[PDB]
């Protein structure tokens, strides 16, 4: 049993027809201050994985480092490890959970929350959510912290459904993805402007965005907002 | 929970209801309180659901072990302290346990041992055990004897489970009688509390209290 | 302080009839308000036509059934590919229930299938591994719902035949597998209507002799 | 620990060390036992090469194991005080467990099978001794006489006898005993157990021990002047 | 001296070897299977005529459905007895079924190689399994301490091994009746024996699925004794 | 591997000898010899130093008589560092008795008890056995006063009169010849003195070549004294009983 | 609940003249309860004395051990312990369960045979050493005793005078005390004899 | 001579003896055949009985839904092997919803049986095995001996009179790879091969044993009348 | 469980030990015997928590039924107490202690006293003329006080015994259902069963 102490917010996904989407912000937070305005919160696996972690910092840079292992493991004695035998999200995922529910057991937890994003071998979306209660589940559209109540309204209206996965350009779905990380900038008081976002599509493979800002935000009707009820001026 | 059990001059009369709860919500009205450990051999559940279950299937692994070892009828007073010893050791971390083991051999003759998650182990005539027990035993009580024959024995219990059930909101749905003699147990039937209770009012004359 | 449970939501449904077995989950998987899915399965095809659902906390619900599954494979290996029958997976199951018995699995599980008689079989589990054949049980968050429904419409409770007044009880027929599914259904809709857990999508497995089939119905989303 | 394997198989599928612990058993000092109708008997040898001793404080070579059961022996004195302590010890085990005392049968099974478990362990060898364990089972009046060999095989017996010369007595034994009339008392039961010790001991004085178990843990060793009786009159029959 | 594990150039384990030529020195017991029950016998070989012979103990049950008959170093076999008794009522409690002969009799098979410097040698004993169940019905095993085992039709084991072994090929079909297999055991016990053979020296026992596992009495058997020799003089 | 070198300490000859204890009892026969002899008022302890050197301080040595505690006391034959460990040993089972149950340990329990610790070693573990023999000389209130002998094989025996170490065959042969029951203490120290002086390998039998100790009643009233014999005590009862 | 305050009791040792004192009341309690009056609380190993206050299981377990190591260290060292060298198997034996303690206020007091100085000492229940010239108190009426001691006590007292002082210490001191009295013991100790005293006292 | 009596010795030319004693228990072990195409993998297995009373020891078994062995040698040592790979295999799918790959469960039972090899005490395995497998690179078959080494092959053969079925396959070499979608042809070459070892004795019902994995079929194992067809 | 009393009189010690049985709101049986016999003239009664009681009693039995077997000699009563008090003793630091109180009763047939020992569980040993464990002491102590005189015969102790029970009878809440009264003396141990 521990308390987290440098900790990062909201992880936000989604699917479209032909891959998956997923951003996070570069925050770290130290209780209510704003520490560390660097911090890379997505961590690719090969060229067809991202995972996307919220929560304890130390425990991310742990699992960071289980990745980058697994990854080196992965390829001993193992010709096909750029082709038919390389790792799949679908592996790279239930070895986390594995993990994860582990730690709770030991009671001794990974304080954070976790999404997989990829695409498989034969081109199928994966998506896949796990935390440090072991607990886990998919959706078309996948979010942590505050994202969970914020952004996945927003994007589950364009994909309510599985049969609404086919209908989804990946721009249509990249604009609903920065426009809920814009929404949660406004409203997350732990949250930065700053974020990065990753697409994983079957034909063009993996597109990892760094250094993105929130932008065409609306302010200026603060101007005419006077005191807190009665006051004029 | 009731759950009753008494030596006579026929053997053992063994009674019990057939409920189960979660608070106040009523999670199974069938429920299997007596274990048929062996041919001979009876265990009465109540408490922790599964504690019971589990240990007393359990009690008939070790039993069986025994006559394949000792090519002998394992004796009630060691199958009652195999199980008494056991939940010794696990004292302290919170199992939940009131049964009664019955049996009938020819050194011991019939024989009833209270058992009990405290390490409690107790030889007697009459035990009634449960949230129900002090009901049953306003009837067992003032109504027991000796020199009952069968066919009475087996109604006195059947009729004590039946005013537990009445009255103690965790007891109920049915009841299940066996009477143990020396060749073994026998089942004498699902009895339901509904149709039960009008049955025994209508031809006792008892529950006058009640309107039917 | 750390809470190693939580609670996933979740309803589930298990009907035994005179040559088939259904068991019936809700597909909607939840924290406190919030929805994780819409669709996250929560019955599973286990293999030698059985059936199994383990619900409340998703984390112990999914390890136990993995582990299940599992002792199946190695049933299979041990004993010479024998099939393993209904009765003997509920007694497995409640070794590898109360085996966590100082740290349960904190679920309510329900296995359905065909005994050896070919009759249809429910068994249901406490989170400890207290067991018991049923007819007829629900599981989790709307449990208390459809229960009473169900001892009056599969078991005709408290009805008894007109004319006669409380004389003569209703007859207890058997019940076709079209039958049972409409109830399984109008159970689902009236627990969505009044749980917030319940809700999204039903998915029903039949277990017959021939096999296992599944079915799927849309559910209120709100 | 040293775990090394003492106890193995040879060319011919002999396990030498076992064997070995018989050829100990053959140098212990006689030991016999005859169960009667009622009674079983346990005579024993004492070698008189070792005066100057003090026989109230030496120890004796019936052991009781509880109070209706009792175990002799033949072969090492210092390996048998284990097998007695551990039969002592289940003895009381048993009681505490199963509420009530041994019958002869599971105490040799006990006791049969820790000799077994010291014949294929590591870094142990077996025991050099051979037991007689002889008494009644709770509440019955069936007299017990079980053997028991370092190898761990246990048998009962109507008579038996084990130890150095225990072929000459068992010569005795087989001719003078029979099935379908045992020693009727206990006096031609006891009588019976010297004259087949006589055949083997040297002098009648201080050589033979003799200890008497009836039923309902009824035990008793008889003393030198007692037994000394026995041995005058069966020496007088002898005469003629 | 050298390894308890150790291989000899042939490809074979010495100590297994050597276990198998005590197993030779064993009384005989005999195993026939039909399909109306599978008959154990054994010689008990009694060492001395003071020696109370009903106290040998070479059949024993597992469980009641499952017995077992020993030779060779029969010390060894309790253990071996105890494990197999252990792991049927185990499945018993996990499984709520009994348990099958050969998986019964693969977990005794287990055991047998787990010596080294686990126990210091090999087992010195070989033993019939026979047993019933639903799936395979009738069945018998010889368990070696090679940790293999065989499913035989009929099987004979111990100093009169490969004798019996011969009568037991021209003997066995597969429409033999209960009571001819008894006989048919009675028969080449009786022609392998030292001592001539009576309902004192040897033991019978059978399993069928309606009674079970049971050990015959020596009146029973002493009945057909008596039935078998009047067969004989019959031509 | 280790087996090689393994002498197997542990095991039968094929004429059912255990052959270390053999060996060991042979070692023990070449140690300086110890007498016990047991009277109704008491029991003598003599026991012969080996070789001894003019250079050797006496009279703060010890090599064969030690005190197990106020009752109980050994005489040693062998190895004296092998004595030492199994002494330490029993000097320690007697407090947990006393400890235990608030009574002096009875003679024979003790015995029993580094008897059984020297069979272990016979039997299990693979070391060689201790090279010791004791003779205990000890009272208790149940059988009074007791003498017992143990050996390497871990197998105990009472006595009368008993000798361990050098020349027993002889030695045992002259207290079987003038042993008594009604003997008192005073004439078991003549003839303790007498069988030594008569058994040594050394020319003379000197107050610097002996140790010495009685257990008597002879304590003010119903209690038992131990009394290790000083160096000038030894050389006044050499006098007294005639032997220098 | 405080074990050190369950069963009660006191002790107290003084020097004087060539010779010192140590005394102790005789109750054992259950709390209110009062179960015995003949429960001494004094020990000796030799001519090293030890008195022992707290909880009576292990007043009672310490005697056992210090009995068993002082009867070890005779036959090994082949001469009586003296009080100097008792004293620090007492703090070593009492330091090494410092996580676990025994709930006692030991006392030593005695003469050293050699030197002939009179010698006194107290503990904690843990094994800190007290060695005064003058006096040492123990007990549940410590605060009292330290009262009457500090008052009641001169230096180079004669034995006799002695035994006056500390009992009048010990005997006012336990009349203010619930859980101490029920009688007395005083030993007045010489370098080679040993008078013990039992003192008559009010029984409530 | 001087240095076969444990496995922790080499020879002075730097042969391990007791590794040497093991591969002998392999040779006296009944024929075993192993063959692939693309698609299917194919394992024929000779088995051996104790007596016409007796039954044939089976010398197939199956580690997963995609892969399995056949034994030649101690019977044991091959339970021990085959609960290692099916523990292994099962590991892989429960941590990594993964099915393990032939190549990698080869290198697993390599490395199990050379800490044999190396310490004192222990015994080398006294068995050889036969594993066929279909995995994320297609068919293949491999080859372990308890010295340690494992060999991936198209084809091959081990036991006694393993020789003639080996000769055979690599003459059909080119034949046989291309029976591709048609496993009872695969079978049939397979068992025409195991043919070229066997001497007096013939074919049987109850003496044949074969087994298959492929694309679109689990590893199933045919024996009896299940084999009429092929005989 | 609840009343355990003992006196030591002239030539024996008498225990007294109550037959309730109570779990919670009712009363199982009223027939239960508190007591072992460790040996032929050694008597020990008990009350503790449940289980505990008959758990730690059978198991020093056990104990002193092996020790009189193997050196074939009766335990005086004062060395059967120390053992018993220095299992308490460990027991008392134990992860789980063993919560029981003990009264023993002993005939020294090598002295020729009788003798009796209140032990409670945390190993606290007294030798008395007359004891118990729990509330009982608070009525009982009073009366033994004025009339125990330590010449008693056995008859005057069964006496003095009755007023004490009597007493309990009046003042103490619970009902206890009567004592079962045992005997040690010389010749052994008996029960009083009228009383
Ligand atoms: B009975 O009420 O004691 C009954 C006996 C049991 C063997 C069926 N126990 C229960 O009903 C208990 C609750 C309880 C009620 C009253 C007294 C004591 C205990 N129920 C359970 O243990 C339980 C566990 N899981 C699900 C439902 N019920």
């Amino acid at each position: 049993t521990q308390q987290p102490i440098v900790t990062g917010t909201s992880v936000i996904s989604m699917k479209y027809d032909n891959g998956v989407i997923i951003a996070a912000d570069n925050l770290g937070s130290y209780g209510s201050l704003l520490r560390f305005n660097g911090v890379e919160r997505l961590i690719p696996v090969g060229d067809n994985t991202v995972v996307g972690i919220s929560g304890d910092i130390s425990d991310m840079q742990h699992i960071e480092r289980l990745l980058k292992d697994l990854v080196t493991e992965n390829a001993y004695d193992n010709p096909l490890a750029d082709a038919e035998e390389a790792l799949e999200p679908s592996y790279i995922f239930e070895y986390l959970a594995t993990v994860m529910y582990q730690r709770r057991s030991k009671m001794n937890p990974l304080w954070n929350a976790i999404i997989v994003a990829g695409v498989q071998s034969n081109g199928d979306q994966f998506l896949r959510y796990v935390n440090l209660l072991g607990v886990t589940y998919s959706s078309p559209t996948l979010a942590t912290g505050f994202g969970a109540h914020m952004a996945n309204p927003l994007l589950r209206k364009v994909v309510d459904r599985e049969s609404d996965i086919p209908k989804t350009t990946v721009q249509v779905a990249e604009e609903a993805i920065v426009n809920a990380m814009r929404v949660l900038y406004y409203r997350d008081a732990r949250s930065s402007r700053n974020f990065s976002l990753a697409i994983i599509d079957k034909n063009t493979g993996l597109t990892f965005k760094k250094n993105l800002q929130v932008e065409n935000m609306k302010w200026d009707f603060a101007k005419d907002i006077k005191g807190y009820g009665t006051q004029k001026i | 929970t009731t759950t009753l059990a008494f030596r006579f001059q026929g053997g053992i009369i063994v009674a019990v209801d057939s409920r189960a709860t979660a608070g106040n919500w009523v999670a199974s009205q069938t429920v299997k309180k007596v274990i048929e450990i062996n041919p001979f051999l009876l265990g009465t559940m109540a408490g922790g659901v599964a504690d019971c279950q589990f240990w007393e299937t359990w009690l008939g692994s070790q039993c069986r072990l025994h006559e394949l070892r000792e090519k002998e009828r394992i004796s009630v007073a060691a199958a009652s302290k195999i199980l008494s010893n056991l939940v010794y050791q696990y004292k302290g971390a919170g199992l939940s346990m009131g049964t009664m083991i019955c049996g009938y051999t020819r050194k011991e003759g019939p024989t009833i041992y209270y058992v009990d998650s405290d390490g409690t182990r107790l030889k007697g005539d009459i035990f009634c055990v449960g949230s129900g027990q002090t009901f049953a035993y306003g009837v067992l009580d003032s109504n027991y004897k000796w020199d009952l024959s069968v066919e009475d024995a087996l109604y006195l219990g059947k009729r004590s489970i039946l005013a537990a059930a009445h009255r103690d909101a965790y007891s109920g749905g049915s009841v299940n009688l066996y009477h143990v003699t020396e060749d073994g147990w026998i089942y004498h039937g699902n009895h339901d509390v509904g149709e039960l209770f009008w049955k025994v009012k209508e031809e006792e004359g008892s529950f006058n209290n009640v309107i039917g | 302080q750390f809470n190693p449970y939580g609670d996933n939501g979740g309803t589930i449904l298990g009907i035994a009839g005179e040559d088939f077995a259904v068991l019936a989950g809700d597909t909607r998987n939840i924290t406190d308000y919030s929805i994780n899915s819409r669709y996250e399965p929560k019955v599973f095809d286990c293999g030698d036509n059985i059936v199994m659902s383990a619900n409340g906390f998703a984390a112990d619900g999914d390890a136990l059934v993995k582990r299940f599954k599992n002792s199946v494979k190695w049933y299979h290996f041990d004993h010479n590919d024998k099939k393993l029958s209904i009765n003997s997976a509920a007694r497995n199951i409640q070794h590898l229930l109360y085996g966590k018995r100082f740290f349960p699995y904190y679920v309510h599980t329900i296995i359905a299938g065909l005994d050896e008689d070919g009759k249809g079989a429910v068994y249901s589990f406490d989170p400890v591994g207290s067991y018991e054949r049923e007819q007829c049980r629900a599981g989790g968050a709307a449990a208390s719902l459809i229960m009473p429904f169900l001892d009056n419409q599969v078991n005709f409770k408290n009805q008894y035949e007109p004319g006669t007044n409380g004389k003569v009880k209703k007859p207890l027929k058997y019940l076709s597998v079209e039958e049972v599914i409409k109830l399984v259904r109008d159970s689902f809709t009236s627990a969505t209507e009044r749980h917030i857990q319940v809700g999204d999508g039903l998915e029903i497995l039949i277990v017959t002799k021939d096999g296992v089939r599944k079915e799927f119905y849309e559910l209120k989303r709100d | 620990g040293y775990d090394r394997a003492l106890s193995i198989f040879s060319p011919d599928g002999h396990i030498f060390q076992v064997e070995y612990a018989l050829e100990a058993v053959k140098r212990g000092t006689c030991a016999v036992g005859v169960k009667g109708k009622n009674c079983v008997v346990l005579g024993c040898e004492r070698r008189s090469t070792l005066k100057l001793q003090d026989t109230r404080i030496t120890p004796s070579k019936v052991s009781k194991i509880d109070s209706h059961v009792v175990l002799s022996f033949s072969g090492l004195n210092a390996d048998s005080r284990i097998l007695i302590e551990k039969a002592r010890v289940e003895a009381q085990s048993h009681r505490l467990t199963l509420e009530d005392p041994v019958t002869v049968e599971y105490l040799t099974r006990y006791v049969a099978g820790v000799q077994q478990r010291y014949t294929q362990s590591g870094g142990v060898r077996p025991f050099g001794v051979s037991t007689l364990i002889a008494g009644f089972d709770p509440r019955d009046d069936e007299p017990k006489l079980y053997q028991t060999e370092p190898s761990g095989i246990y048998s009962s017996w109507s008579a038996q006898t084990i130890g150095r010369n225990s072929k000459t007595v068992r010569e005795f034994l087989e001719k003078n005993y029979d099935r379908k009339e045992p020693p009727a008392t206990v006096e031609e039961c006891v009588k019976l157990t010297v004259r087949s010790l006589l055949e083997v001991v040297q002098t009648g004085a201080k050589n033979i021990e003799i200890t008497v178990v009836k039923p309902d843990s009824d035990i008793v060793a008889l003393s030198s002047e007692e037994i000394n009786q026995y041995v005058t009159q069966i020496e007088q029959e002898k005469q003629e | 001296d050298r390894g308890v594990s150790t291989f000899s150039p042939e490809g074979r384990l010495f100590q297994v070897e050597y276990s198998l030529e005590a197993i030779k020195l064993g009384s005989t017991a005999i195993g026939i299977a039909t399909k109306e029950g599978v008959v154990l016998g054994v010689e008990k070989r009694a060492t001395s005529p003071l020696l109370e012979s009903d106290s040998i103990e070479k059949i024993v049950e597992i469980d009641r459905h499952i017995g077992c008959a020993m030779s060779g170093l029969t010390a060894d076999a309790r253990s071996m007895i105890e494990h197999a008794r252990t792991a049927a009522v185990t499945h018993n409690l996990y499984y709520d079924e009994d348990i099958n002969v050969e998986s019964l009799t693969q977990s005794v098979c287990d055991l047998a190689l787990r010596f080294g410097e686990l126990m210091s040698r090999p087992f010195g004993v070989a033993l019939l399994i026979a047993g019933h169940d639903a799936d395979d019905g009738y069945q018998l095993f010889h368990a070696e301490p090679s940790g293999t085992f065989y499913r035989y039709n009929a099987k004979a084991i111990g100093s009169g091994s490969e004798g019996a072994q011969a009568e037991l090929l021209n003997e066995w079909h597969s429409s033999l009746t209960l009571k001819e297999a008894e006989l048919l055991v009675l028969k080449i016990l009786k022609q392998v024996m030292e001592e001539k053979l009576d309902e004192n020296n040897a033991q019978l026992s059978c399993i069928t699925k309606q009674d079970g596992f049971k050990i015959y009495d020596n009146e029973k058997t002493a009945e057909l004794i008596k039935e078998l020799k009047e067969k004989e003089a019959a031509e | 591997g280790s087996r090689r070198y393994d002498s197997r300490t542990t095991i039968f000859s094929p004429e059912g000898r255990l052959y270390q204890v053999e060996y060991a009892l042979e070692s023990i026969s070449h140690a300086g010899t110890a007498i016990g002899i047991m009277a109704s008022d008491g029991i003598v302890l003599a026991a012969e130093r080996k070789v001894t050197s003019t250079l050797l301080e006496q009279d703060t040595s010890t090599e064969k008589l030690y005190k197990l505690n106020d009752k109980i006391a050994v005489a040693v034959a062998g190895l004296t560092a092998d004595a030492e460990i199994l002494i330490n040993t029993a000097r320690i089972h007697a407090q947990n008795y006393l400890k235990t149950y608030n009574e002096d340990i009875p003679v024979e329990i003790l015995v029993r008890r580094l008897s059984d610790i020297k069979q272990g070693y016979t039997q299990h573990g693979g070391l060689r056995p201790f090279g010791v023999s004791f003779i205990y000389a000890g009272y208790d209130d149940r059988y009074g006063y007791q003498l017992y002998t143990s050996n390497p094989s871990g197998n105990y025996t009472g006595w009368k009169a008993i000798s361990v170490g050098a020349n027993t065959s002889a030695a045992q042969t002259l207290l079987q010849m003038d042993y008594k029951d009604d003997m008192k203490v005073d004439d078991a120290i003549e003839l303790a003195l007498k069988t030594l002086s008569k058994t040594t390998d050394s020319s003379a039998l000197t107050y610097d070549r002996l140790e010495f100790a009685t257990i008597r009643k002879g304590a003010n009233d119903g209690e038992v004294y131990q009394k290790i014999f000083k160096p000038q005590e030894i050389k006044d009862i050499l006098v007294k009983t005639g032997i220098t | 609940s405080d074990p050190s305050s369950i069963n009660g009791g006191i002790v107290v040792a003084m020097t004087g003249k060539d010779c010192v004192a140590i005394a102790c009341d005789l109750r054992l309690g259950s709390q209110s309860l009062g179960v015995s009056n003949k429960f001494e609380k004094i020990f000796h190993y030799g001519h090293v004395f030890l008195g022992i206050t707290g909880l009576a299981t292990d007043v009672t377990t310490l005697n056992e051990m210090f009995r068993y190591k002082t009867n070890l260290y005779k036959l090994k060292e082949e001469r009586a312990i003296e009080p100097e060298t008792f004293t620090q198997l007492v703090s070593s034996s009492l330091y090494e369960r410092r996580f676990g303690p025994y709930f006692v206020g030991p006392v030593v007091a005695g003469i050293n045979s050699k030197s002939g100085k009179p010698f006194i000492a107290g503990f904690d229940l843990i094994g800190c050493i007290d060695e005064a010239k003058d006096f040492i108190v123990s007990g549940t009426a410590s605060d009292q005793l330290f009262g009457m001691c500090e008052s009641l006590y001169e230096p180079n007292l004669e034995p006799e005078d002695l035994f006056e002082t500390i009992s009048q210490a010990l005997l006012n001191a336990a009349d203010r005390d619930a859980l101490s009295g029920w009688g007395a013991v005083v030993y007045i100790i010489k370098k080679d004899e040993v008078v013990k005293r039992y003192l008559k006292m009010r029984q409530d | 001579n001087n240095y076969d009596g444990d496995t922790v010795t080499f020879s002075p030319t730097g042969r391990l003896f007791q590794v040497e004693y093991a591969l002998e228990a392999i040779k006296q072990g009944s024929v075993t055949v192993g063959l692939r195409s693309n698609t299917h993998a194919v394992l024929v297995a000779l088995k051996r009985n104790a007596d016409e009373l007796s039954s044939y020891q089976k010398k197939i078994i199956k580690c997963d839904e995609h892969m399995g062995l056949s034994l030649a040698g101690l019977a044991p040592d091959a339970r021990v092997l085959s609960n290692y790979l099916r523990q292994q295999c099962n590991y892989s799918s429960l941590v990594f919803n993964r099915k393990l790959a032939v190549e990698r469960a080869g290198h697993l039972l390599c490395d199990k049986a050379q800490k044999n090899t190396q310490s004192y005490g222990g015994r080398p395995y006294g068995v050889g095995l036969l594993i066929i497998g279909y995995d994320k690179s297609g068919a293949h078959l491999l080859e372990f001996q308890p010295s340690g080494n494992v060999t991936e092959l198209y084809g091959t053969a081990i036991g006694a009179r393993s020789q003639g079925a080996k000769t055979y396959l690599e003459r059909t070499l080119d034949t046989f790879i291309k029976i591709d979608g048609n496993p009872d042809e695969l079978i049939k070459a397979g068992v025409e091969a195991i043919s070229q070892s066997l001497r007096d004795e013939s074919l049987t019902v109850d003496n044949l044993s074969i087994a298959i994995v492929g694309k679109d079929t689990p590893f199933t194992i045919y024996d009896g009348e299940a084999v009429a067809k092929y005989i | 469980m609840d009343i355990i009393l003992g006196i030591r009189v002239q030539d024996s010690v008498i225990l007294a030990s109550s037959k309730a049985v109570t779990r919670g709101i009712s009363v199982l049986k009223d027939s239960d015997d508190k007591t072992r016999q460790l040996s032929p003239h050694t008597l020990m009664s008990f009350a503790g928590e449940a289980g505990d009681t008959v758990q730690f009693a059978e198991y020093i039995q056990a104990n002193i039924q092996l020790y009189s077997i193997r050196e074939d000699y009766e335990l005086s009563p004062q060395a059967v107490s120390s053992f018993v008090r220095q299992e308490l003793a460990k027991s008392i630091r134990s992860r789980r202690p063993y919560q029981v109180n003990v009264l023993i009763g002993g005939y020294d047939k090598k002295k020729n006293k009788p003798e009796l020992y209140q032990i409670d569980y945390l190993g606290t040993k007294v030798e008395l003329p007359y004891g118990a464990h729990g509330y009982s002491g608070f009525y009982t102590f009073s009366l033994l006080d004025h009339h125990y005189r330590p010449d008693m015969t056995t008859e005057e102790g069964l006496d003095l015994l009755k007023l004490c029970v009597q007493e309990l009878e009046k003042r103490m809440p619970m009902d206890f259902k009567g004592v079962i009264v045992k005997i040690v003396d010389k010749d052994g141990i008996r029960q009083v069963d009228d009383f």
